[PDB]
């Protein structure tokens, strides 16, 4: 019966992954669908450079999936139909999976009276979006998804997984338009909501750190590089080639540098032709960050323009020009004045987090500490009729 | 205002059946504006209070004072068919 | 037998999707309530059985002590599911829950299902028995998932509670596969045995 | 986690009238004459005084002990600095005329 699908699959497959077929016979007779569950999650981690697992996965989805958590049932799929890379089939089996689902939900809820099988149809809709933008129907996707948002929201006892698999498909549609600051929030939301459950692999997490790091580089609001450096991610991979300048770029920005950052620029032109016409743009970047810090952190709220002049390295002529953009786009509230030479700004949009940022702040709140401490003895003292 | 009807006084009958001393307190909440006018405590007086003058032996061993909320209304139920004795407030200093 | 009040920890875990009785584990353990619930009345008809979840993220109670058998299953068709045994956890609110009755007369025992491994320690659960005998609250370890791939160090605590008691204590097998989970603990002795002082 | 929301007090009318009479002190919820309104700077200063120094503490207590970041306490307090007023301005020169005419 199952004996044929594991026993082919044997010579198509590799001599190490033979053990795994006979252990998917063993749990079967043990009767025993806890440790089958486990096993099939495992096979695709040694095993996605071909589709055997495919071809195994569709015994068991007509079998036990209902005497299986059907989360597990998304979770081994995904990683089949992701990689496969002809989409027509991949949208024909996701459909079919579906209606059997819808009926089997009906008379199971009762009939085992302690599970739910709702939960699994809200992941098969996040799955048919991802492979409608692979194939570059971008549109049908973001539709499916829409409708999909409505009844996530109107629910609050849904698992941590479908969250996971909503955020990781509306990332990928950013991705595919280029849109920089909707890619670099959205991602962030996929990286909380992370399970120590596989449903990750060690690829993902080396290419969701190349694709932050870049949208984050041309972003028009991001100032989040701190954030950014802090975080895991991209923390353990700055050793490779690839991910060496893109850390040491991400780095430069944090800490307002130049000298650093610039012979970085000449690189990465040569090297990279997609940050090869974002020249203009990046170099207007770190001076707009730079240009915050230096007034913020200082307890002088207002400032000559002479000041930023040397320090990002332009002439007053652009100062004015980047003040004017920052307001534009709602980063700073503030005035220009070419009269008294001074911009005084009055808002502020949050800053980086580091220690040092956290001193400065807590040596501010010092000076002022001491006023309310005098003026309380002062104000207690005098008066002799408090209450007299 | 507190006062009594006849529909009451059936009521307030088997309370006092049943705990032998117990009150009524009365709560007119509309001609109430200091939350603590017309709200009175109100008593069953005995048929042998009356005729043999046993009636006032709770103006005696207390403060001896009754305030009135309504003057018409207490004093028409105070022979009739009650005694009404003054109410105090309370509280611990948590409370407060 | 006479005066028993019974606190029925019922696990609901990954090993209990399982379908070695039919339907599932979880359909097997609704049929073993009913058998159990009855019994007691035919001995006593002021018996009552309480029923608590070591199962979840947190044990907690699923129904209190009632007279009634359709409010005990009321309250287990919602349960979780995603969880495993916590066995430390489950009989410190049993006793809790054995605390709130009507009399104080009834029997303390804690009767627990197991369907999966603990998710604690040896450690925690050679305190507990010291804990237990002081009040006279029986433990009595329905197995049958903890056997089926796994092994048990619960032996100990059973001989360790076990003195004169209100309920003895001792150790019930079932086997895991086939066998029909619900006659098999209504067969055995659970209220065929009884203390003595 | 846990969403603080803020707290004022309120009863209806039909409540009220017993909680006002029953109280038999100056109450923090009316007050009397400008004695009692001297109390009440003092008072309401006091308050900024010990809050002012928990903020400081909680400061510390990140860079020493090292307690996990919140960008929700240090992003609002972020705020507070640019929303400071500074001396030497035209507009504190604006308060004195006022101060003149009152």
């Amino acid at each position: 019966e199952i004996d044929t699908i594991l026993s082919t699959l044997r010579m198509e497959a590799d001599p190490s992954l033979h053990p795994l077929f006979e252990q998917f016979e063993k749990f079967y007779e043990e009767k025993l669908w806890f440790q089958l569950s486990e096993s099939l999650t495992k096979f695709f981690d040694d095993a996605k450079s071909t589709p055997l697992r495919l071809r195994l996965y569709d015994n068991f989805v007509s079998k036990f999936y209902d005497k299986i958590n059907q989360l597990s049932v998304v979770k081994y799929l995904l990683a089949s139909l992701k990689d496969s890379k002809d989409f027509d089939e991949s949208l024909k089996y996701l459909d079919d999976l579906k209606a059997q689902f819808q009926e089997l939900d009906s008379k199971k809820q009762r009939n085992n009276g302690s599970k739910d099988h709702g939960d699994g149809i809200l992941l098969i809709d996040s799955e048919i979006a991802r492979t409608y933008l692979l194939k570059n129907d971008l549109v049908k996707a973001r539709d499916l998804l829409d409708d999909l948002e409505k009844t996530l929201d109107k629910k609050d006892s849904i698992p941590l997984r479908i969250t996971n698999s909503f955020y990781s498909t509306n990332s990928q549609y950013f991705k595919f338009k280029n849109d920089f600051n909707s890619f670099y929030y959205t991602s962030l939301l996929y990286l909380s909501t992370l399970e120590p459950s596989t449903s990750i692999t060690l690829a993902e997490r080396q290419q969701l750190a190349y694709d932050l790091s870049i949208s984050a580089l041309l972003g028009d609001k991001i100032y989040n590089f701190g954030e950014l450096l802090h975080h895991p991610i991209m923390e353990t991979i700055v050793n490779d080639s690839n991910y060496d300048w893109l850390f040491q770029l991400l780095n430069a920005l944090t800490v307002g540098d130049f000298d650093k950052f610039d012979s970085l620029i000449k690189v990465q032109i040569s090297k990279i032709p997609i940050l090869a016409q974002h020249e203009s743009f990046l170099r207007q970047k770190i001076c707009l960050m730079t240009l915050i810090e230096t007034v913020f952190v200082k307890n002088i709220r207002m400032l000559s323009f002479e000041d930023i002049s040397k320090a990002t390295h332009l002439p007053k002529d652009n100062v004015e020009h980047l003040v004017m953009r920052a307001i534009s786009l709602g980063l700073l509230k503030g005035s220009i004045d070419q009269v008294n030479e001074l911009v005084t700004i009055s808002w502020v949009q949050p800053r980086i987090i580091s220690g040092d940022q956290i001193t400065k702040m807590k040596d501010r709140l010092v000076e002022w500490n001491d006023q309310v401490e005098k003026l309380g003895k002062k104000m207690e003292a005098r008066g002799q009729s408090i209450w007299v | 205002g507190c006062w009594l009807s006849s529909v009451d006084v059936n009521t307030q009958k088997s309370f006092e059946q049943l705990n032998s001393r117990a009150v009524a307190v009365v709560v007119d909440p509309i001609q109430s504006v200091k939350g603590k006018v017309v709200i009175d405590a109100f008593r069953l007086i005995d048929t042998g209070a009356l005729i043999n003058n046993l009636e006032p032996r709770q103006t005696t061993s207390n403060t001896g004072l009754l305030n009135k909320a309504n003057i018409q209304a207490l004093i028409h139920g105070l022979n009739r068919h009650y005694y009404s004795l003054n109410i105090d407030y309370h509280k611990t200093a948590k409370e407060t | 037998m006479v005066l028993e009040a019974t606190v029925l920890v019922i696990d609901n875990s990954e090993y209990s999707r399982n379908g070695d009785f039919p339907r599932t584990r979880f359909e097997a353990q609704i049929d073993s309530v009913e058998f159990i619930f009855q019994a007691k009345r035919n001995s006593n008809p002021e018996n009552t059985v309480g029923l608590i979840s070591g199962a979840g993220a947190n044990p907690r109670v699923l129904s209190t002590f009632t007279a009634e058998f359709g409010k005990i299953l009321a309250g287990l068709h919602d349960t979780q599911i995603e969880g495993k045994l916590h066995m430390a956890t489950a009989l410190q609110i049993a006793q809790l829950t054995l605390k709130h009755r009507q009399n104080k007369v009834q029997h303390q025992r804690i009767v627990a299902f197991v369907c999966s491994p603990i998710s604690d320690s040896r450690d925690e659960l050679i305190r507990l028995a010291k804990t237990l005998k002081k009040n006279n609250v029986a433990v009595d370890i329905i197995n049958f998932g903890e056997i089926e791939q796994n092994t048990e160090l619960l032996d100990e605590f059973i001989a360790a509670v076990n003195n004169p008691q209100e309920e003895t204590s001792h150790l019930l097998t079932v086997t895991p596969g086939p066998r029909l989970l619900y006659e098999n603990i209504a067969s055995s002795p659970i209220i065929l045995e009884e203390g003595s002082s | 986690t846990f969403l603080h929301l803020p707290c004022t007090i309120e009863a209806e009318e039909a409540e009220e009238i017993g909680v006002e009479h029953l109280l038999r002190d100056v109450r923090d919820q009316a007050a009397g004459g400008l004695s009692i309104r001297l109390t009440n700077q003092l008072k309401s200063l006091k308050g900024l005084q010990s809050k002012l120094k928990d903020v400081v503490e909680y400061l510390d207590k990140v860079i020493n002990k090292e307690l996990p970041i919140n960008h929700t306490i240090l992003g609002k307090l972020q705020d507070v600095f640019n929303l400071l007023p500074n001396l030497g301005t035209p507009d504190d020169d604006e308060i004195d005329v006022e101060n003149h005419d009152r």
